[PDB]
């Protein structure tokens, strides 16, 4: 039984390809293999052009009062 | 025991003054080349020179490779000797002249001291201490003791299902938890149970042992570079995942050599130089030669034996280029060629008889004769294989010993490769190609 | 019903046909004529039987259809399966997972068996009751009770938690003939003495049963394990070693391993623990081999661990492959210097004639003396190979005619509807340009 | 997920077709690789003996002032792949 | 299927009872001697006593070689494997020739397994322990059967079963309701979920609730599968559906073809002569079709050698359309068919003749038929002359565009003016030849 | 704006040309001559649409720049999409990854495609409350903008929703056959005005309509994706890094009976298409052999091929044969050979040429570059043809006039004054 190689390098090694978030762009808006098994073609084609929000719905929203307390079950 | 090739050489057989006796060791000629060759043992043993090359030259037959394994029967079992054929550097994992620099390395050996630290005894305790330790007690027939060990050691005992009353043993430097068995206590208890039982241990729960470990740096290297001791799930993926050799790198190497160094000044290490040897040479390629040219100008290189057969014969790998033994000329200028000539029939008969004694055979003068002549026509190489053909059929025919008559019978029953070429060149049209 | 093997080329060959002297008989086990060579492979194999000289190397060398391959098959019927013989064809070492000295290298290892002798201790008997009591819920120990029987002696014997859980999983019942080993505690079924209770459902149709085993119940008996050195390379090789076994996928085995294992092997069989049994590796048409193959064959042939090789080749003067280089046999000459060559020489009328009354025996094909001669002037003037294929090409012939013995007729018919090398060779002659490259 | 083998796919019952196609004879000369290692226990512990000369750790990087994120990332690589792989490393456990 | 391939009208060979073989039947032409060898060989295919006997069909290209083949493969029928391959596909990046070999020889001998299936199927009406008046041990309760009803459309029954299955019912959590399914040949309980009736419109469970099985409680079957050596072979090599690590790793590494060693094969051909032996399984060895046999390299030649004198051997049909043509691997060594001498001597010839304009005629009428194409007769002869300069491949292959250039101008057969016009349109390879020679400037290299 | 398909050498080609009875025009879809070579193109191209015969073989031979890689371009143009059309050069079937066959099997399954179509009925909208009791039962409730249910729920639809970690306001959709459970976004409300957002988390309406809803849906796919998909656990990820390897004959053969089943049931449709292989000469020996027993397939698309070589060597061999191909190969297909053009169809496409990339170009000027065209070749006189342009454009003009065409000619060499002048200093340049 030997002992590891202990590898010593500069610590700014380590950050050579670091690229700090407001130096690079978001490439998620180019991720087409991640979509596949966890997005359908239900959602790319039917739902989102039917159902994507807009400026306008966001902001009423966000402006009106908080919604009535759902009313509690009765059994009739 | 199998009877070999060459298990009639067990040395140089020369005397005091370095001189060859005439029949000695196994050797019955080549007395000038077993001076070379004991001149080469005493440079090996010298432990001083890094990267000499010798080349054994001379016609098919003359003891070349004889004259390797009895330097190799000279130095020991404890100098590393390496074994190489030259068509053994094209490998479809690694590159050839990765191939060349491994079995440069097998060659140095490293005979270094080690201390093994060992918990052995019967288990009464196994408590987990919350990532979970353990506590453990182990008991001998000196003493009891309780130990806490690492959630490793715990993962270990518990894949080896040790149990409260298991003789158990742990090497402390690998982490490596062995479950020998039931103690013996227990084997009352029950008529079926399906264990192995095994004695308590007699002496303390733990010990320290020194041993001599002997090790090459081609060993190192491969520890090193294809890491098995962490026992982490990384080093299963690593050898499951990545099986093949690879091609290890000047760096690892650079390592190894400052490790080894710090071992050998401790003191707990010792550097055997040894010897690497290579039979086909001639089957290397130019760029196997043109390595070697720098893999021998180094300075931890090992001893370096090279043979050949050859003539005036064109280098592998070149086009038409031509050279005195298949080698190139530049690797020509940086061996020490040693010259083997060929056998007189005298020598041919004492080999003969060498080989039959040690193949246990009886041979009588007249049949001696008769193969020794046989011998002189054909190649003494097919006179030493009759012995056993004819052996057999003196046993078959209730003889103890072989006559004249049955090497004979022998003699027509197989042919040679001179009278196959006769028989070829006869039928030529029959034959294919 | 046809089992996996069928008539093959070599089905009718049984052994070397020779007598305690190694003298061959003109036809006995399949063999006919050859008799140089049926007698020098006979005193190879005794060479082979007796085991003790290691790496030696015989050529069997003659003209195409001269009973080489029918030589090698009769040495490897006549060693029987306890020998390992390894037969391979040049063409196969030439592999992309491994190196061609690499191939040679696991070749020359399948061919030498490790076997290992121990005596353990045996329980065999036949179960009258098994009871098992085990804790309603939660961790417990399980108590248990069984007996065994046999022809003469019933134990009852008490479970430990172990060998409870191993009856489980077996599902031991009354009835069972079980064989128990006492170290590992693995247990095997081997029948039941008598059947199930027939008011049970969903049982299936009972099989047949199986004798109660006499003698006592706890005897001794002699474990044999035998591998070959091939097998413990490749499961020493790596933690993944014993899947390799069946996929190949071996890669190149590291020479330390190799060595390890070489001392472990003589560590062994110094210490009694296992015995070598060499076997014998066939090359056939090693003519394929190139020249670091053969550079290499000349040096592994000097270990002890080095089996017999026997190689078949029927090229003459021929350049040796990877070389420019003109060889007898296409065999490098220092490899030819190694080796005993067994020359066969070709066949006569008779030989032919009872080469084909062997091949018609093992066809079960009855055929007309006038059918014979025909058959033997055909395979005279073509080839024997041509003759045994027109052999059942005429029994298939006779058989749609609704005949039973093959006749003359039959055997033209053949002869017109498949043709030889010569014919087809003439015929091509004559539409020469229709043919593609020529 | 069984493409092409004489082993079917995991039939829901009766009432699907691949019930009624596949054989317990095909299934049975299919053997697992545990299977393998419970057909080669007595060959795994006679004739599985060869230890490598040396055993070291894999060589660690080690930096004065390293980011301080690639260790614990590593190691929460390491800790995830080990609790689902380890248990499925226990029949090897012999032969290791 | 539906699709109209090169060889769609070969529906077998066209022979008599007796072995003769017509003039033009089973959409066959001529070729009537080497109709008839194969009609031998057909025979001897079917007689499953014979290993490693090989076939050459040599003759001009176009001359029905791999129409007789595919001939051969319809007599035989789909139970008898056959297994096509042409020379060049030996060449492989993952696995060396000689093991491309051996597996299309194991893909060409088969395995026909039949087997007997027994089921109880049903929904749990009933789950009752049979008690005993007697205790064992005095104390407690003790079960000597355990009374399972199972309901289906058509019935109801009740099984007396063993007492051993109260685990394995537990172990399934099998309740009243659920439908489970019993296996006779194994004894154990297997629940497929609730019965359908007691699921309600407001439930959201997916594989929980079946509907209730059709058909009679106890169904058994006779299960024939056909496997091949190779299957078995592949399936042992690189197993697949184990959960220990290795199967992990093998599902995560790229499939690859790895070279199955001696021993699994050897074993494979132990299990299946046990399943012989047993009546389990018969044996059915078919026919390897290796098409373009002069592709192979001498190395693969070589292995035939050995391959073909095995007693495990298929039947192996080749093909070559070559002369004296060099042998692939070697340098300048001509052989009769781009075959060794060596295996040429292990093999049996079967020769193709060139087709008389009136076989050309005939297969050009067949395959215009097969293509659901009319032809007149002026055509017909027109594309006959056609076919006796170029060649016969190039004729059927106008048919086609004939049809085509006849239904765009508005005809439902096809007339000569058609033809010429297509021969105008597409130029065969000795026109187009003619071509390059009177231009060898102009092109390139 | 500058898209990624920018203009290229047969960007001017949008078709064959041809009227309802395949005469080729003079100059339509901006193909000019080669009239018997076009009217080829549109029959072969017939016989693609009906899709009835398999394994069909066409060559384009012809002299270089005689338009053959213009009419496989005008081919594919005027296929539509929807029929697959696979164009590779022959260098292509060379890998480190799999055989020469192996590719080109690849390369034709590929040129097959198979329209899938699948109905599916769903449950879709806002989750609202989803409380599990203890996890052995528990409820859920899902509403939309008309509607609002609530639904019982067993263990293993307990187990994939705490799995996916469905909470209040996400709006999911729910598989009735498989029970699986796919995300497609939360609603917004008030208290969901973040400040940071992660990778897949987006804000969707809560959908209209009844909460059971049918899905149907219809993709293309070919048969290689359907043997990539099959051929491992994840094989879907090697038809994005192409790592597929050798697949295996009998996965093949299984999707061929699943793909004819599916054509049975109604679920699939094949729609065969064209395999183009450009340069076919530099394919070896081995892959002509595999492509002429491979065309006999019944699951085999039209084959069109185009070399420009003469009587040559054929790759792998010593052999002369009249296109580089083996005459057994060249008599399983079609050969529709180019002839070269003449002074009025070079002007006429040196016109097209220029119109494509909008330069303006004086009468003189077209006459001096078809007399170039001509001595030199068409594809010098359209590279020509933009020198011009940006040369005219340096000297602030409008119009490419002689002078501008003379001093791109006096600029750029074609082959042959290359040649001359390399001739003139022959010692100069390296290993003569
Ligand atoms: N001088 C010698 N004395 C005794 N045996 C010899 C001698 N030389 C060679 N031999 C034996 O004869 C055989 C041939 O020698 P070898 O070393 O193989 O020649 P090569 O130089 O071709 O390798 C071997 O069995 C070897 O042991
Ligand atoms: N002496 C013999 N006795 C019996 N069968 C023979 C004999 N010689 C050849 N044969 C048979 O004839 C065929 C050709 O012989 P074979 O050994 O294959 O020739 P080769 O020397 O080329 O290997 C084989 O089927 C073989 O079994
Ligand atoms: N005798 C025949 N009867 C019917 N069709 C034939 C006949 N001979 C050839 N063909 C057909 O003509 C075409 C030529 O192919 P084929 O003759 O098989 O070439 P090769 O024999 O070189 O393989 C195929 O469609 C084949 O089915
Ligand atoms: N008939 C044609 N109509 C329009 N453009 C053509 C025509 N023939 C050739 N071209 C153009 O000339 C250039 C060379 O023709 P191309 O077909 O690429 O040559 P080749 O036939 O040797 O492949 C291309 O830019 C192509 O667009
Ligand atoms: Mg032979
Ligand atoms: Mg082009």
């Amino acid at each position: 039984i030997t002992p590891g190689i202990c590898f010593s390098t500069a610590s700014l090694v380590l950050r050579a390809t670091d690229v700090h978030p407001l130096q690079r762009i978001d490439m998620g808006r180019f991720d087409l293999i991640g979509l596949e098994g966890r997005v359908s073609r239900y959602e790319a084609d039917t739902f989102l052009p039917r159902h994507r929000l807009s400026r306008r719905v966001l902001l009423e929203v966000a402006t009106a009062p908080d919604p009535p307390p759902r009313p509690k079950p009765v059994k009739m | 025991q199998r009877i070999a090739s060459h298990s009639h050489v067990k040395g140089l057989g020369l005397d005091e003054s370095g001189l060859a006796k005439q029949a000695a060791s196994g050797l019955v000629g080549q007395e000038n080349a077993r001076e070379a060759c004991g001149v080469i043992v005493e440079l090996i043993k010298s432990k001083k020179m890094a990267g000499r090359a010798v080349l054994l030259a001379g016609p098919p037959g003359t003891g070349k490779t004889a004259l390797a394994l009895a330097i190799a029967q000279e130095l020991g079992s404890k100098v590393p000797f390496c074994p190489m054929v030259g068509s053994e550097v094209y490998s479809t994992e690694i590159k050839k002249t990765e191939v060349l620099m491994e079995n440069f390395r097998r060659a140095i050996g490293l005979r270094i001291k080690e201390t093994k630290e060992v918990y052995e005894g019967e288990v009464t305790e196994l408590t987990p201490c919350e990532i979970s330790h353990v506590i453990i007690g182990l008991k001998t027939a000196k003493g009891t003791k309780q130990l806490k060990l690492d959630p490793s050691i715990f993962e270990s005992l518990q894949k080896e299902r040790v149990e409260a009353g298991d003789v158990i043993y742990i090497e402390a430097n690998s982490g490596a938890v062995k479950r020998q068995g039931r103690c013996d206590t227990y084997a009352t208890e029950f008529d079926l149970e399906a264990e192995e039982y095994v004695p308590l241990p007699k002496g303390d729960v733990h010990k320290k042992k020194e041993i001599i470990q002997d090790v090459t740096l081609h060993d190192l290297d491969v520890a090193n570079a294809r890491p098995q001791g962490g026992q982490d799930i990384l080093s299963m993926m690593g050898q499951l995942m990545k099986p093949k050799k690879t091609e290890i790198t000047d760096k690892l190497r650079g390592e190894i050599n400052k490790v080894v160094n710090k071992y050998i000044d401790q003191g707990i290490a010792e550097l055997v130089p040894g010897v690497l040897f290579v039979d086909e040479v001639h089957m290397l390629d130019i760029e196997c030669f043109t390595y070697l040219h720098r893999a021998l100008e180094s300075s931890i290189a090992p001893i370096v034996i090279f043979a050949s057969n050859r003539g005036n014969c064109v280098i592998r790998g070149t086009e038409d280029i031509t050279s005195p033994h298949g080698i190139p000329l530049d690797l020509l200028d940086r061996v020490m060629i040693i010259r083997t000539m060929l056998y007189t029939p005298q020598e041919m008969k004492q080999i003969i008889k060498i080989r039959a004694q040690t193949e246990g055979i009886n041979i009588s003068e007249e049949a001696l004769n008769h193969l020794g002549e046989i011998g002189t026509k054909t190649t003494l190489r097919y006179s030493v294989q009759l012995l056993t053909p004819a052996n057999l059929l003196a046993k078959i025919n209730g003889k103890d010993s072989i006559e004249k008559e049955h090497v004979e019978e022998i003699s027509e029953l197989f042919y040679d490769a001179k009278s196959s070429a006769k028989i070829l060149a006869d039928q030529q049209d029959k034959y294919m190609k | 019903v046809t089992r996996i093997e069928r008539i093959g080329a070599h089905s009718h060959i049984r052994g070397l046909g020779l007598d305690d002297a190694l003298e061959p008989r003109q036809a006995s086990q399949g063999m006919v004529g050859q008799l140089a060579a049926r007698r020098a492979a006979g005193v190879v194999l005794e060479m082979i039987r007796e085991g003790k000289i290691a790496g030696r190397a015989v050529l069997i060398a003659g003209q195409p259809g001269t009973g080489k391959t029918a030589i090698a098959m009769g040495m490897a019927q006549a060693l029987g399966p306890d020998t390992p013989f390894t037969a391979i064809a040049g063409s196969e070492i030439f592999s992309l997972e491994m190196s061609k000295t690499e191939a040679l290298t696991q070749a020359f290892r399948r061919s030498i068996g490790v076997r290992i002798k121990e005596e353990t201790e045996i329980i065999e008997g036949e179960v009258v009751e098994i009871q098992i009591d085990r804790p309603a819920t939660g961790t417990g120990s399980k108590v248990g009770k069984l007996t065994l029987k046999t022809t003469e002696m019933e134990t009852i014997y008490d479970l430990g938690t172990k060998m409870i859980e191993s009856l489980t999983k077996d599902k031991v019942q009354a009835g069972d003939v079980i064989t128990i080993d006492k170290a590992t505690g693995k247990i095997s079924k081997l029948g039941r003495s008598f059947t199930r209770a027939r008011d049970y459902d969903a049982m299936g149709s009972q099989t047949k049963f199986v004798q109660c085993p006499d003698g006592e119940l706890q005897k001794r008996k002699e474990v044999v394990h035998t591998v070959s050195l091939h097998e413990i390379d490749v499961i020493n090789s790596r933690t993944q070693g014993f899947l390799a076994l069946f996929s190949g996928d071996t890669g190149e085995i590291k020479s330390e391993v190799r060595e390890q294992i070489n001392a472990k092997v003589a560590e062994w069989r110094e210490e009694g623990k296992a015995e070598i049994i060499p076997g014998v590796l066939f090359i056939d048409e090693v003519h394929m081999l190139d020249i670091e193959s053969f550079s290499f064959l000349n040096r592994a042939l000097e270990s002890d661990m080095a089996p017999v090789l026997i190689m078949a080749t029927n090229r003459g003067i021929t350049r040796i492959r990877g070389t420019s280089y003109q060889s007898p046999h296409g065999i490098p000459i220092d490899l030819l210097d190694r080796l005993l060559i067994v020359s066969t020489t070709p066949y006569s009328e008779k030989d032919t004639k009872q080469i084909l009354r062997i091949r018609c025996e093992e066809e079960d094909v009855e055929m007309s003396e006038d059918a014979y001669t025909v058959l033997t002037r055909i395979g005279l003037e073509t080839s024997l190979r041509y003759a045994i294929q027109l052999i059942t090409a005429a029994s298939l012939v006779c058989r749609k005619r609704k005949g039973t013995e093959v006749q003359v007729d039959d055997i033209k018919r053949v002869y017109s509807l498949f043709l030889d090398e010569s014919r087809s060779t003439q015929y091509m002659k004559e539409y020469q340009d229709a043919f593609l490259f020529n | 997920q069984p493409v092409a083998s004489p082993i079917g796919p995991r039939s829901p019952g009766p009432s699907h077709p691949t019930f009624w196609t596949y054989t317990e004879a095909a299934h049975r000369a299919v053997l697992f690789p545990q299977q393998r290692l419970d057909q080669l226990s007595e060959i795994i512990e006679r004739f599985i003996f060869v230890m490598p000369p040396v055993e070291a750790p894999p060589p660690s990087l080690h930096a004065c002032h390293p980011p301080p994120w690639l260790a614990p990332r590593q190691a929460a690589f390491q800790e995830q792949l080990a609790s689902e792989l380890w248990p499925r490393a226990r029949p090897l456990h012999r032969i290791v």
